[PDB]
């Protein structure tokens, strides 16, 4: 939308790498330096939650994009989500297989 | 836990808030610029003072990481161009008096009057009129009038002010640790801590004027032969063995000579080469023009234009009303958005411009992906180098007859040669002592060499010594000649003038050898030649990431500034020139004046 929209944050600030398929909520305040602060915005404690400045009047490249990831998987399941085939006709009077 | 991998996590939000933050400036800005109403005046103005007051925060706060610590080198580069205090190291009534006198200053500039001693009731400003008469009148009387009431009725106000502007810069240098305001202005070309590349404040000096003693011996020809041909659409006011009068020069002050070509000419019977008939009669539009431009500039190897270029740029002139100021920039609002801003007709300037506007396009799409603090030029002097050698190429007869503007044959003869290389030299070569001398007095007034009572004496000393004019009435210690500059009086840096010159010169040999080309230089071309576009790119896309003499070492081959290019490109010139004066006196003696008599 015009004059920003601000609704799409995206976490810049973790104190470790994720490990893979891993999904984190949390908030508190990322701490730098050797100082405890408690949970308030400041120095060398920052607010890890940063939002998109999406507008229209963007070049490719800042331009919001929609992802959609799959995965698929078997761990022991014989009969699962499959796709389907053609229903091979039923025939009559004639013996083949 | 220790005091440099704090810095890079400070950075990190820095960078994207003030990317964010700038955005909205820039476009605010823009959207004045473009439409000019009364409600956007104020919507420009918030966001600014609101970038300036970030800017400013994030100032008083990333004081906290002492650079003595720092080990990386970018993060050191933009620590220290975020970290310097810059003004307001001063008390508040000190900072207050500064403001209102530079404030008070371009005032004074902008809205001078002088009007006629027979008719008081006429004045005219400066833009509007005076540097009309003093670009197309060929009356002696009235050019004097017009130089001497400029600098008598509006010089004589900046005097008092300029002496208090020098304190007070003088002591906002010196609580930063510079000795004084000179060496601020001198700090952009200072590099320090690459083993192999320094460059010390002090050097910049001695370069220029080390370099300026090698243009010497064409600066005189060519001044000899203007004054041989000035010396007949004014006789009997110039001696023969003299210097030039400072208000015959072709405008205000003499910073370009290019008023004066219609004087001085050499082959006034053969018209060089103008398509401004074929680009009407072959019914061109404001596209057209800009589609060429960026198909020359996809031909050596840059990339095409971003397609948000085509949508939000402003080619055309809104006719109605939507008034707006268009002199033709290039804009890098940020975030992947490039927008050109040009009222543009169809002639050849705009043509040319055109190819101008789309070098500082490139530029800024090269370097995109640096952090924020490092958008900007390798120095001070890049940016218009880049700009210009486009344009520089774009205007060649061999380029002009393979578009289709000109006829394919188009039978060439040394004449043209001439006139083009003459009318070249009216603009380059005719500024570069202007320049210099400017500058150098400008530094020996902020040392501290000269002492307040000694100004305009220095100045026209140093004129009659350097750029060979002379005063055509005394001025004595009350006027102010220096100020009634519009660079001087609006605080702007001078010495990039001088460096782009050189710099054009040097990147355009370069990649002209790239090219392969067999001709003398000034008729070569860099389109079709992809190796050219390589050599460029790999200094486009550095920004301030690297020291400029490293970037100005991966294109040329060498560490400093030089003028051997300069004077390859003007040889021809220089032969006919040297053919030229067998009879005259080449060179001038400072004791010669208009008013000795
Ligand atoms: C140039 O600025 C003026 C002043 O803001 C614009 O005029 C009004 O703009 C508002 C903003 O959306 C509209 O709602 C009004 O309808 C506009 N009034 C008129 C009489 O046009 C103007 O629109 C701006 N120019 C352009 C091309 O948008
Ligand atoms: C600290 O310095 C190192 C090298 O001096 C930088 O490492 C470069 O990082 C960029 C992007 O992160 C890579 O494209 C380069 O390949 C790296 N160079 C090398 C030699 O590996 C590092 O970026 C610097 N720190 C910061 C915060 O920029
Ligand atoms: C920038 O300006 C400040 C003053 O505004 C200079 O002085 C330091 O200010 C900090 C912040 O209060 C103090 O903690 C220091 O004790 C001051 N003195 C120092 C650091 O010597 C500061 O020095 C200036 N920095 C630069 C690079 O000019
Ligand atoms: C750059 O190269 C291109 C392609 O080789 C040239 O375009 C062709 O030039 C020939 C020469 O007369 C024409 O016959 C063709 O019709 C052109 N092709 C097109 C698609 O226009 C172009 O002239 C070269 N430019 C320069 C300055 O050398
Ligand atoms: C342009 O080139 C022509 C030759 O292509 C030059 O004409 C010759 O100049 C020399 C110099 O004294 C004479 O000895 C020859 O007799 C000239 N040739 C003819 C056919 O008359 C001409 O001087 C050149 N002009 C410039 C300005 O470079
Ligand atoms: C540039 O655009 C033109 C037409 O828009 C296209 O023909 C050409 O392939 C493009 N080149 C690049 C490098 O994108």
């Amino acid at each position: 939308k015009p004059s920003g929209n601000y609704n799409y944050l995206y976490r810049l600030f973790r104190k470790s790498k994720l490990k893979p398929f891993e999904r984190d909520i949390s908030t508190e305040i990322y701490q730098a330096g050797n100082k405890p602060c408690n949970g308030v915005a400041g120095s060398n404690c920052y607010s890890p939650l940063q939002s998109y400045g999406f507008r229209p009047t963007y070049g490719v490249g800042h331009q919001p994009y929609r992802v959609v990831v799959l995965s698929f998987e078997l761990l022991h399941a014989p009969a699962t989500v499959c796709g389907p085939k053609k229903s091979t006709n039923l025939v009559k009077n004639k013996c083949v297989n | 836990s220790t005091i440099e991998e704090q810095a890079k996590t400070f950075l990190d939000k820095f960078n994207h808030e003030a990317e964010d933050l700038f955005y909205q400036s820039s476009l605010a800005s823009w959207n004045y610029n473009t439409n000019i109403t009364e409600e956007n005046v104020q919507n420009m103005n918030n966001a600014g003072d609101k970038w300036s007051a970030f800017l400013k925060e994030q100032s008083t706060l990333a004081q906290m990481y002492p650079l003595q610590e720092i080990q990386n080198l970018t993060v050191k580069l933009q620590l220290q161009a975020l970290q310097q205090n810059g003004s307001s190291v001063l008390s508040e009534d000190k900072s207050k008096r500064l403001n209102t006198i530079l404030n008070t200053m371009s005032t004074i500039y902008s809205t001078g009057k002088v009007c006629n001693p027979d008719n008081p009731q006429e004045c005219l400003l400066l833009e509007p009129g005076l540097n009309e008469i003093m670009a197309n009148s060929l009356d002696y009387n009235e050019r004097l009038w017009a130089w001497e009431s400029w600098r008598s009725e509006v010089g004589k106000q900046l005097r008092p002010l300029y002496e208090e502007y020098v304190v007070l810069k003088n002591e906002m240098a010196r609580a930063n640790h510079y000795e004084d305001y000179g060496d601020y202005w001198r700090g952009d070309y200072e590099v320090n801590g690459v083993d192999g590349y320094d460059y010390s404040r002090g050097q910049l000096i001695e370069d220029v004027e080390h370099t300026f003693e090698e243009i010497k011996p064409l600066y005189e020809h060519l001044h000899a032969y203007v004054r041989a041909k000035l010396m007949n659409a004014y006789p009997s006011y110039i001696s023969p063995i003299g210097c030039l009068p400072a208000h015959l020069l072709g405008d205000m002050w003499g910073r370009f000579w290019t008023n004066l070509y219609s004087l001085t000419v050499p082959f006034g019977q053969k018209p060089n080469i103008d398509v401004t008939d074929a680009m009407v009669d072959q019914a061109w539009d404001a596209q057209r023009i800009f589609k060429e431009a960026e198909k020359f500039f996809v031909s050596v190897g840059l990339p095409n234009m971003t397609q948000g270029f085509w949508e939000n740029s402003m080619l055309t002139d809104p006719g109605n009303v939507q008034k707006a100021v268009c002199h033709p920039t290039a804009w890098d609002l940020g975030k992947g958005d490039f927008r050109i801003l040009m009222c543009t007709k169809v002639t050849m300037d705009d043509f040319l411009t055109a190819h101008h506007e789309m070098g500082h396009i490139q530029y800024d799409m090269a370097y995109a992906a640096q952090p924020f603090l490092l958008r900007n030029g390798a120095n001070e002097g890049f940016h218009e180098a880049v700009g210009e050698i486009m344009s520089l190429s774009a205007a060649t007869p061999k380029h002009l007859k393979s578009i289709g503007l000109l006829s394919p044959d188009f039978q060439e003869d040394n004449e043209t040669e001439i006139n083009f290389l003459l009318k070249q030299a009216l603009t380059i070569v005719g500024t570069l002592p202007f320049t210099y001398m400017l500058e150098k007095w400008r530094w020996m007034v902020f040392k501290g060499e000269i002492p307040k009572d000694q100004w305009m004496k220095k100045w026209w000393e140093m004129k009659r010594e350097i750029v060979g004019v002379v005063e055509p009435v005394p001025h004595d210690e009350t006027y102010c000649d220096p100020a009634s500059l519009f660079h001087v009086s609006n605080d702007y840096s001078f010495i990039r003038y001088y460096t782009r010159t050189l710099y054009q010169f040097q990147f355009q040999e370069a990649l002209c050898q790239a090219a392969k080309h067999e001709g003398p230089l000034h008729k070569c071309d860099i389109s079709n030649s992809t190796e050219a576009g390589q050599k460029l790119f790999n200094m486009l896309r550095l920004g301030k990431s690297e020291p400029w003499t490293l970037a100005l070492e991966n294109v040329v081959g060498a560490k400093n500034m030089n003028v051997r290019p300069l004077l390859n490109y003007f040889e021809p010139l220089f032969t006919w020139l040297k053919d030229q004066n067998k009879n005259s006196f080449v060179g001038w003696s400072t004791d010669w004046s208009p008013y000795a008599d």
